[PDB]
């Protein structure tokens, strides 16, 4: 009913939950990258929509070839 | 009289031969006594009605 | 937006609209049967959407029939359904004025005048309008000969009216000739009225009045007596249900060593012969049960040539026992010990002849002890006409009783409610001011019934109602008699004549009963302002 | 068997109320706007029309009635801003209130509308002549006459707050055009600039407008400039009908190259032939075509609007010329006091100052691109008001005065003509009292108690005297700044009850299908 | 208005008798227009709306569950 | 019925206030948290285009808003306004207001139509004290680049590149002091490059083009001497357009010949003219660089038409027309030109002492691609108060100050007025007042007793003061630089109190889907 | 206000502490505005629709208090304090001018039901209604 707008189909993720959704996954991309530094490190295997197969270690490449939608996530991303 | 055309537009008129003339009719029978009316607005302006 | 509460199904309006939305509500189902009320108005059709139809000029229950959606309308429903208690008559007109009360209220609150205020503008109109009827219906205490009239303008605006004068009597002779009785020492007419029935075929006029009762009902056995008349019947309106005997409930039936179960078998069918029988020792020349007799109890008040009835009205052996000076017997057992009966049971008439009328047969109790019995048997074209002409029985039925129960009458016609219309806006508004306003259209609202009374003829009648004005004004004002007021309005031909010179009159009561309730109703709907309306119990529909 | 299924039709008392009191419907919700304590509408059309005009034509506009006794309401508006500016949302009041009081008679009624109608047609043309008694041209005659009949159109609108600006803002623009003694109301041109506000908008006393650019090292402003009105492409645009050019020979190309730069480059120098500063056009030269005129210290023009470029010439008194080999020295504009650049809100516009010229441009800013417009229609109703009250320096007591004192004089007639026509004559009397009625209604000052006390004085006296809100209570309008040009009440009544008899010569209504 | 002209009657005369009576149409005594209420009427009103308030005023967050 | 067909929905009156009032609020809440350094940054995502905006300025912020409710897409107009005339501010523009009717709200517990009455006439008293306490002067353009640098700085703060405030409050001042007062804010075009690190955006007194020369080429230039063609360094043709046919054969054997020819006109015009650059409009033929290369000359095909322009009015030569009739006389005077060497592709460069101005900010940020951007809109912020004051000699202190004064002597009508209309008077100070209020919720300091506390420090000082985000002593904003250009402080007012109005009076809607 | 029951039955009423409990509300805070209506009138009886718009006021203006850092725990018991200050000055004001009667005295009890009376449907009809009402309770 209300609407409150704002619009539909939009939502405010405010304050602490912006804290939370903004700091929340800067880390996310953490996991993905944490393999590649060190000697002792290891690689990892991409794969995409158009059945493709990408197995390197280099950063940029796990990470512009990501799909990713929280902000702080595609803007380390950047 | 108001009338409102096939195509929505409005009109209102006292004249008898112009009613029909905005009026999409059915009856076979009908449709004679209505030709009648416009079959004289035509040779002869007034009288429509008296027609009718 | 809100967020209030609570949707969906549960809303509300405010202010403006309700007060709108309530006054259409009000003049819907006024406007529908605003046709109706005056000699010049008619009757209608309601149909049951499965064909069946319904020809009626009656206000009542012409808006029963319509179903009275949302609240405001039902509250006239229910204003209407109120005049028949009070009255009986009227319930067309009386949703009118409350409806004109509503409209012309709101009509000045929407010229911000508040609620309040015309509230009150009605509550002391109302009070002073009385104060006038206790000019006009007192008059009207000495005025048989005024009943008849009365019984007559009951018929007008109503399909008996082209047969008013003969169906006048007819109405007013029941009641006044057959019909009284006395209650803790209070005399009055039966406000539960005189059976009345309906025979299918025949004549318009020829409606068979009686001088008795006409209980509906056919001989039991064919092997009965179809008529038993000359004088001195004995009549026994019996309620024991004398058909059979089945062993007392609980009172289970467990035989041993015989052999015996025979021995008991007819004892069962004896007790109940043997009671039959002390009955029909008494007198016994008709039976009339209201639990019915049986085949195997039959043959007994069968071969007695007794006539007897299974099953009959319980309603109606009670006041046929009232008239017969019998008693309504409940159980055999009169103290103990006591089988029983008494001749001093059995009733006192003079005819018992189960009449004919097309196809149908009923029996019929002409002559009693106590003079006071009578039934109209109707008689018309069909069932759609014979019961609206009940319709106009009932109604006009009550307008005599109510008059016979209170001395005071009224020169109806549109004359009452066109002296208030002029007495109190004249006379009324000596408070000014605000309240003015109020009062004015409280008598305004008063015109809206002797309007309509006119605007049912084709015929421009604007004029008509305006002269009823001059006229009645003319009472008093303006810039020894001898009175030139009082007249009223002759819808049947155009102009003014006095009414009390005419047949026409209504009883007092009818002209207050209406005009005090017709006030409460529209009050109750000035207070409000907002309506929350919430949703019902809705189906599961349980997505899981 | 006829008639055709379906179409509706309402024979009988029906269209006769329900069109009456269906009418009543757009008239009872403008009803509300009227006088100083104004209720301005919002309104949200298919899209985001977010429009928010209180200009009675401008809201039924949008309601986009589709009921023929209400779409007559939204016509017997439409034509108000054809005659009068304002007063377009007081006539739908009296359309109606008309029909409304009509109501009455015709229910309790046995009164057919052929009775009721002419009963109001005298009625009407009776009022129309005390009107034409209380106009008085021109007592205390002064150039402030237009003025403060202007602060009684502006008064309750969405610029009454700042109106003593927007005041003098419309009658200088109006007293432009030799409309004195004919002259449009178009030329004062009102432009729409982005930012800004009310209070910040600029009375150009010239021209205004912006255009394409493809090279801004032309010169910004010039003082005392002078000005051609070209019209013409200079780029290189291809000859109407199909042109072409076949070629023989292996050095002729180049000369039909340099013959082409030849042709273009002469009409170039044609221009600095006539010693001008600003080369205005209605069409488009870019490159070279700027380069140029450039060079030469000339800001070049991208074609201007059709009826911008149109108010150049009459404002610098120049002719636009089609031609350019035939450019006579006597058809260029120099009026232009100062022309500079002076960029506002994220535009850039090229204001003309300066006067001896016609048009009277306004380039009016605003805070709110659906403010912006509300002022506009909001100095349209004003505009013309100030070209009615100098077409006829007749002015009319408004301000619910003319209308109190019509009544009285409609009463007074009707009750020496008593009969059926008594109270349709008391009909445009009483619903005469339809503006004072919400007038008030809106303010919020009882009315009751006003028109009661109104009506008591008004009848013994005080032709002139209407509801002024402005101390409560209510005195002579004649006295207060209070003017309403003549046409406007007048031409209203008329107007209003034309159709408020139009909708009872209605039998019934005939609809269609789709 | 009536607040106003309230106020003042209130500061001079202790607020003793003076309110606003809708017949009155303006700002008489409430005693001496017989305009009574008990003293539990009003004071057992404040009581709730204030202990109400507290309530209501120490609520930080709703979440839902079936009880 | 009709009407002109529903679905169409209606609200007027008790609501149509609330969800309006309410309604604004609604925006203003989450728009105040970015006032003062101590300000925070919102982000927004885009559907179509699925990239994101950080940044902290209320014109964006609310631009960046899809609105259902008029009421709010309302007010994200009043921020796209004050942005365009003014520049700074926007974030708050709409704080006073959603704070002014929700005042406006309560009071209508009371006519409206009469509040906007009072709106418009107590915070014109208002409008008015604001320019008496305001401090012209000086116009000695010793003192001017002083004042600029402290507008510019305290417009810059709050700014994720508040970081280096005095780097960017220089890059600002400087493109505003070319080109006098007043010119527009279009000649000096702010690219970006994504290039690490913050800082290392400098201004420049050129144009940073994006295009490389062509073939093999030096890199640099000395006493560059540009040339600024605009036809195709390409056989010409006649726009009208004509067909050619060999109909003599031997026609072809002089018409080869032609061709080569009919080019190194191009060569020898370019020599000739002294010219030691060039660059044109339109895009040059493989067959020209060849030329130009061997020469030494130095291709740069194609240019933007504003790039055209930049690269003029840089050295102003003239935008020549056409190759061979351009004179020597015409030609730019570039003090240098070179190949800045970013990853990927290198934008070429026109460096100028004057110069000229044609101010190009460039800003790099590598550290985030999206934060140039965040950026240099924020840079923008600067200069466009940094003309204002040119434009507009006034300025006045903000950190509070602004509202102080109005609220104060606003204050005072209201207690005199001694009628209802006044009651607005007080309200139209108590939403001023409100500003500083919610600019305290951000630094961290009581708001209630930090405003009283202001309150008195006016009337001792008056109007001079303020209240300090970080630096200890609740010091004047005249002490601490902190100061913006009167002007918008006054458009920011009265534009608000006029949404206030209209918005104010609308009481009854329709809407339809 | 008339109220459409979620059964079907109409109600038409002044009582705002049943008015309230009729029109179906859902914030579970709305809800509890009711019940402190329905609580005055299982008290004193009287007052069901004027504590309501108390505890707006209140709940009102501890918005504008909230807004300018003021603690609602702070404005709890802060308020709470001009409660029992409230019920307090209460008497200071009828101890003393005006009246306090209990018995001996229908002037003013019938007066009490006549304010009490006035103000309902039964407006008009009250002068019977008062009295009626005072002597059906005063004889208990
Ligand atoms: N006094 C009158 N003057 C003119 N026409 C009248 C007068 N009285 C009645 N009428 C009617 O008006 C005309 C007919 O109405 P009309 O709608 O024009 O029918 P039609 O156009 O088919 O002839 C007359 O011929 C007549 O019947
Ligand atoms: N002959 C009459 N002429 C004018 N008015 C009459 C006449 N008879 C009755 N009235 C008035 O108008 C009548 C309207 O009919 P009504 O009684 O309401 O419905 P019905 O008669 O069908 O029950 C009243 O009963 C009465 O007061
Ligand atoms: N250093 C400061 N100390 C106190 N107040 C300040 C300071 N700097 C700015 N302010 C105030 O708060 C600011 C809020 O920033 P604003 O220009 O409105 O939008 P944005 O910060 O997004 O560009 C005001 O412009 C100003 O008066
Ligand atoms: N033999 C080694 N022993 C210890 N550290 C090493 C050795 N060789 C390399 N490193 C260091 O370990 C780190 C991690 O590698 P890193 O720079 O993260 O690779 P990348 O950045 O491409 O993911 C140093 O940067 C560096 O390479
Ligand atoms: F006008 Be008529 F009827 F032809
Ligand atoms: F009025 Be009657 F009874 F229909
Ligand atoms: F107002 Be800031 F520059 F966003
Ligand atoms: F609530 Be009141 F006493 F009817």
């Amino acid at each position: 009913m209300s609407l409150q707008l704002l619009n539909p189909k939009a939502e405010s993720l405010r304050r602490d939950a912006a804290l939370k959704v903004n700091v929340t996954s800067a880390e996310g991309l953490q996991s993905v990258l944490e393999t590649n530094l060190g000697p002792k490190g290891t690689l990892k295997m991409l794969v995409d929509g158009a059945g493709n197969i990408k197995l390197t270690k280099d950063g940029k490449v796990l990470l512009t070839e990501m799909q990713i939608q929280s902000p702080t996530a595609v803007l380390i991303a950047r | 009289k108001i009338i409102v055309n096939h195509l929505g537009k409005i009109i209102i008129t006292n004249d008898a031969a112009t009613m029909l003339r905005e009026l999409d009719i059915v009856h076979p029978a009908v449709k004679v006594l209505v030709m009648a009316t416009e079959q004289q607005k035509i040779d002869m302006g007034d009288g429509t009605n008296l027609v009718m | 937006s809100r967020s209030d509460t609570l949707f969906l199904g549960g809303e509300k309006i405010s202010g403006d609209d309700i007060r709108n939305q309530n006054v259409l509500a009000t003049m819907a189902v006024a406007n529908v049967v605003k046709s109706s009320l005056g000699p010049v108005g008619l009757d209608k059709m309601l149909v049951d959407d499965i064909g069946d139809f319904t020809v009626t000029n009656d206000g009542a229950t012409i808006l029963s029939l319509l179903d009275v959606q949302h609240p405001a309308g039902k509250i006239l429903v229910e204003l209407a359904q109120q005049q028949d208690r009070e009255i009986g008559d009227g319930t067309t007109s009386v949703v009118i004025i409350a409806s004109e009360l509503l409209k012309r209220a709101n009509e000045l609150v929407k010229n911000k005048i508040h609620p309040t205020t015309i509230i009150t503008g009605f509550r002391v109109a109302l009070r002073e309008a009385i104060r006038f009827i206790n000019e006009v219906l007192s008059t009207s205490v000495d005025t048989k000969e005024t009943l008849i009239n009365i019984a007559k303008t009951s018929m007008s605006s109503k399909i008996i009216g082209a047969d008013s004068d003969f169906f006048s009597n007819m109405v007013v002779d029941a009641l006044l000739a057959v019909k009284t009785q006395n209650s803790k020492g209070e005399i009055k007419y039966p406000v539960k009225a005189v059976n009345v029935l309906k025979a299918h075929g025949k004549s318009a006029t020829e409606s068979l009045l009686v001088p008795g009762y006409a209980l509906n009902c056919t001989v039991a056995s064919q092997a009965m007596p179809k008529r038993i008349a000359g004088g001195n019947v004995k009549i026994a309106c019996l309620d024991l249900n004398l058909q059979k005997a089945r062993m007392a409930m609980g009172v289970q039936i467990n035989i041993d060593d015989p052999e015996q179960l025979e021995q008991i078998r007819k004892r069962e069918a004896g007790i109940v012969l043997e009671r039959v029988k002390k009955i029909i020792d008494a007198g016994a020349q008709v039976v009339l049960t209201t639990k019915g007799i049986d085949d195997l109890c039959l043959k007994e008040f069968v071969e007695a040539k007794i006539m007897g009835v299974r099953r009959c009205k319980k309603e109606d052996l009670r006041r046929i026992a009232r008239a017969t000076g019998a008693t309504l017997v409940s159980s055999m057992s009169n103290l103990e010990g006591e089988e029983t009966f008494e001749s001093s049971y059995l009733g006192l008439c003079d005819e018992v002849v189960q009449a004919k009328f097309s196809d149908d047969e009923c029996i019929l109790i002409k002559g009693t002890s106590k003079h006071s019995s009578s039934s109209i048997i109707l008689r018309g074209a069909n069932d759609y006409s014979l019961d609206e002409m009940e319709r106009s029985l009932h109604d006009s039925l009550s307008v005599v009783k109510r008059t016979l129960e209170s001395g005071n009458v009224v020169p109806g016609g549109g004359c009452v409610e066109a002296a208030l219309n002029i007495y109190l806006d004249n006379f009324a508004t000596t408070v000014g001011s605000r309240e003015q306003l109020a009062i004015a259209e409280f008598a305004a609202a008063l015109l809206i019934i002797p309007k309509t009374l006119a605007v049912n003829a084709a015929k421009d009648s604007s004029e008509l109602v305006a002269k009823l004005r001059s006229y009645h004004a003319a009472s008093q004002m303006a810039k020894k008699r001898r009175s030139y007021r009082n007249y009223g309005l002759d819808l049947i031909r155009g102009k003014i004549v006095d009414e009390i010179h005419a047949g026409v009159l209504e009883p007092t009561i009818s002209k207050v009963k209406s005009l005090k309730s017709a006030l409460e109703a529209c009050v109750a709907i000035l207070r409000i302002d907002t309506m929350i309306t919430v949703d019902p119990e809705p189906p599961k529909e349980d997505p899981h | 068997v006829f008639m055709n299924a379906s179409q509706e039709r309402t024979t009988g008392r029906q269209a006769q109320i329900s069109n009456i009191t269906a009418a009543k419907a757009v008239a009872d919700v403008i009803r509300t706007c009227l006088g100083p304590k104004a209720m301005l509408k919002m309104l949200l059309d298919p899209m985001g029309g977010l429009v928010l005009t209180n200009d009675g034509h401008a809201i039924l506009r949008e309601i986009d009635v589709a009921h023929p006794a209400a779409k007559s309401m939204l016509e017997l508006s439409r034509t108000q801003d054809e005659e009068v500016g304002d007063g377009t949302t007081t006539v739908i009041i009296l359309a109606g209130e008309i029909l409304a009081q009509c109501a009455p008679y015709l229910i309790e009624k046995n009164i057919h509308p052929v009775i009721i109608i002419q009963a109001l047609k005298k009625a009407l043309t009776d009022a129309l002549e005390v009107i034409k008694q209380v106009s008085k041209p021109v007592d205390v005659e002064n150039d402030a006459a237009m003025k403060k009949l202007i602060q009684a159109s502006i008064g309750t609108k969405y610029v009454i707050h700042w109106s003593e600006k927007m005041c003098e803002l419309a009658l200088d623009a109006v007293k432009t055009v030799r409309k004195d003694l004919i002259d449009i109301k178009r030329y004062v041109r009102v432009e729409k600039i982005p930012g800004g506000d009310v209070l910040d908008s600029r009375v150009l006393k010239g021209v205004l407008l912006n255009k394409d650019v493809v090279h801004p090292k032309m010169s910004r402003h010039i003082e005392n400039p002078r000005v051609v009105l070209l019209d013409c492409p200079l780029e290189y645009k291809k000859g109407e009908s199909q042109t072409n050019i076949e070629i023989e020979k292996e050095e002729d190309w180049n000369r039909i190259l340099q013959i082409e730069e030849e042709q273009v480059q002469l009409m170039c120098e044609q221009i600095l032939a006539v010693r001008p500063t600003l080369v205005i056009t209605e069409k488009g030269v870019s490159d070279l075509a700027q380069h140029y005129l450039l060079k030469g210290g000339c800001s070049v023009l991208r074609r201007v609007k059709k009826s911008d470029n149109n108010r150049i010439a009459r404002v610098t008194g120049a002719t636009i010329v089609n031609r350019v080999e035939d450019l006579k020295e006597s058809d260029v504009g120099t009026n232009c006091g100062l022309f500079k650049v002076e960029m506002i809100g994220d535009e850039y516009f090229s204001f003309l100052d300066n006067g001896s010229g016609k048009a009277c441009t306004i380039m009016l800013r605003g805070g709110s691109k659906d403010i912006l417009n509300e002022i506009d229609r909001n100095l349209q109703d004003a505009m013309a008001v100030a070209r009615n009250v100098m077409l006829s320096p007749s002015l009319s007591p408004g301000g619910g005065a003319t209308e109190m004192a019509v009544s009285v004089k409609l009463a007074e007639k009707a009750k020496q003509l008593e009969g059926i026509q008594q109270w349709p004559y008391q009909a445009v009397a009483d619903a005469m009292e339809c503006i004072p009625r919400t007038l008030i209604q809106n303010a919020g000052g009882d009315p009751i108690r006003l028109l009661s006390q109104l009506r008591a004085k008004h009848a013994q006296g005080n032709f002139t005297t209407g509801i002024d809100g402005d101390k409560g209570k209510i005195v002579d309008m004649v006295s207060y700044g209070i003017w309403e040009p003549e046409v406007i009440k007048q031409q209203s009544v008329k107007t209003a009850i034309e159709s408020a008899c139009l909708l009872l010569r209605v039998d019934d209504i005939v609809s269609g299908v789709r | 208005g009536t607040l106003s002209t309230l106020k003042s009657k209130q500061l001079k005369e202790k607020i003793s008798n003076i309110g606003v009576d809708c017949l009155g149409y303006g700002s008489n005594d409430m005693k001496e227009l017989f305009v009574v209420d008990p003293f539990i009427g009003k004071k057992q009103q404040i009581l709730l709306a204030t202990q109400l308030c507290r309530m209501i005023l120490k609520i930080d967050n709703v979440i839902i569950s079936g009880k | 019925v009709q009407i002109f067909g529903d679905q169409v929905t209606e609200e007027r009156a008790e609501n149509a206030r609330l969800s309006a009032f309410v309604g604004a609020i609604a925006v203003g809440d989450l728009v105040k948290s970015t006032l003062g350094p101590k300000g925070m940054d919102k982000l927004l995502q885009s559907a179509s285009s699925n990239t994101c905006m950080v940044t902290n300025d209320g014109a964006t912020i609310l631009k960046s808003i899809p609105l259902d409710n008029p009421a709010a897409k309302v007010l994200v107009n009043i921020s796209k306004v004050q942005d365009d005339e003014v520049g700074d501010g926007t974030t708050s523009v709409t704080v006073l207001s959603a704070e002014l009717l929700r005042e406006a709200e309560k009071l209508i517990d009371i006519h409206p139509q009469t509040i906007i009455e009072g709106y418009r006439l107590a915070s014109a008293a208002a409008l008015d004290a604001l320019t008496k306490a305001a401090v012209d002067n000086s116009h000695d353009k010793t003192m001017f680049r002083e004042d600029l640098i402290h507008i510019a700085k305290t417009t810059l703060s709050s700014k994720i590149l508040s970081q280096d405030k005095d780097h960017f409050a220089e890059l600002a001042t400087n493109a505003i002091l070319r080109l006098k007062g007043s010119t527009n804010l279009e000649h000096i075009q702010i690219i970006k490059i994504l290039g690490g690190k913050l800082s290392d955006s400098f201004l420049d007194e050129g144009f940073i083009l994006a295009k490389k020369f062509g073939n093999n080429q030096p890199k640099r230039i000395e006493n560059a001497k540009i040339l600024i063609a605009n036809t195709t360094l390409d056989t010409d043709k006649v726009k009208i357009f004509g067909t050619k046919f060999k109909v003599d054969s031997t026609a072809k054997l002089a018409q080869l010949e032609k061709a080569e020819r009919e080019k190194m006109k191009n060569k020898i015009a370019k020599i000739s003219k002294f010219g030691i650059n060039t660059f044109i409009n339109r895009q040059l033929i493989y067959d020209y660089p060849e030329q130009l290369f061997t020469d030494l000359g130095i291709n740069s095909i194609e240019h933007a038409d504003f790039e055209g322009v930049e690269r003029l009015a840089l050295v102003t030569g003239g935008e020549v027309v056409s190759t061979f009739d351009e004179p020597s006389k015409c030609k730019l005077g570039e003090c240098d030109v070179i190949e800045e060497i970013m990853l990927g592709e290198q934008p070429f460069l026109k460096f100028s002492g004057c110069k000229a101005g044609e101010a190009c900010t460039i800003v790099l940020r590598g550290a985030t691609d999206q934060t140039l951007d965040e950026a240099e809109r924020s840079l923008h912020d600067a200069l466009s108060v940094l003309s204002q004051t040119t434009k507009e000699t006034r300025t006045v202190l903000g950190g509070g100050c602004a509202e102080m004064v109005m609220s104060k002597a606003v204050d005072t009508e209201a207690q005199n007025i001694d009628g209802k209309k006044s009651l607005a008077v007080e309200a139209f100070a108590r939403a001023l007042r409100q500003l500083p209020t919610i600019l305290a919720d951000n630094a961290g300091f009581d708001s209630s007793e930090l405003v009283s506390k202001l309150r008195s420090s006016i009337y001792n000082g008056i109007s001079t003061s303020g209240l300090d985000l970080n630096n200890g002593t609740i010091a004047d904003m005249r002490q601490l630089g902190i100061v913006e250009s009167y002007k918008l402080k006054r458009a920011v007012v009265s534009s608000a109190s006029e949404a206030a109005e209209v918005l104010l009076r609308v009481d009854n809607i329709i809407r339809a889907r | 206000k008339i109220l459409i029951s979620p059964d079907g039955e109409i109600t038409i009423t002044n009582d705002g502490a049943t008015i309230l409990s009729q029109m179906e509300l859902d914030n579970e805070i709305a809800k509890l505005l009711v019940q402190l209506s329905k609580s005055q009138d299982d008290e004193i009886g009287d007052g069901t629709t004027g504590v309501v718009v108390l505890a707006s006021a209140l709940l009102d203006q501890a918005l504008e208090l909230i807004q300018k850092g003021i603690h609602p725990i702070k404005i709890a018991n802060g308020f709470d304090e001009a409660a029992k200050l409230a019920i307090s000055k209460l008497e200071e004001t009828c101890d003393d001018i005006s009246a306090s009667n209990d018995e001996l005295f229908r002037d003013f009890l019938l007066r009490a039901a006549k304010t009490s009376l006035g103000s309902k449907i039964v407006s008009k009809d009250h002068d019977r209604f008062a009295e009626m009402a005072v002597e059906a309770v005063i004889n208990v």
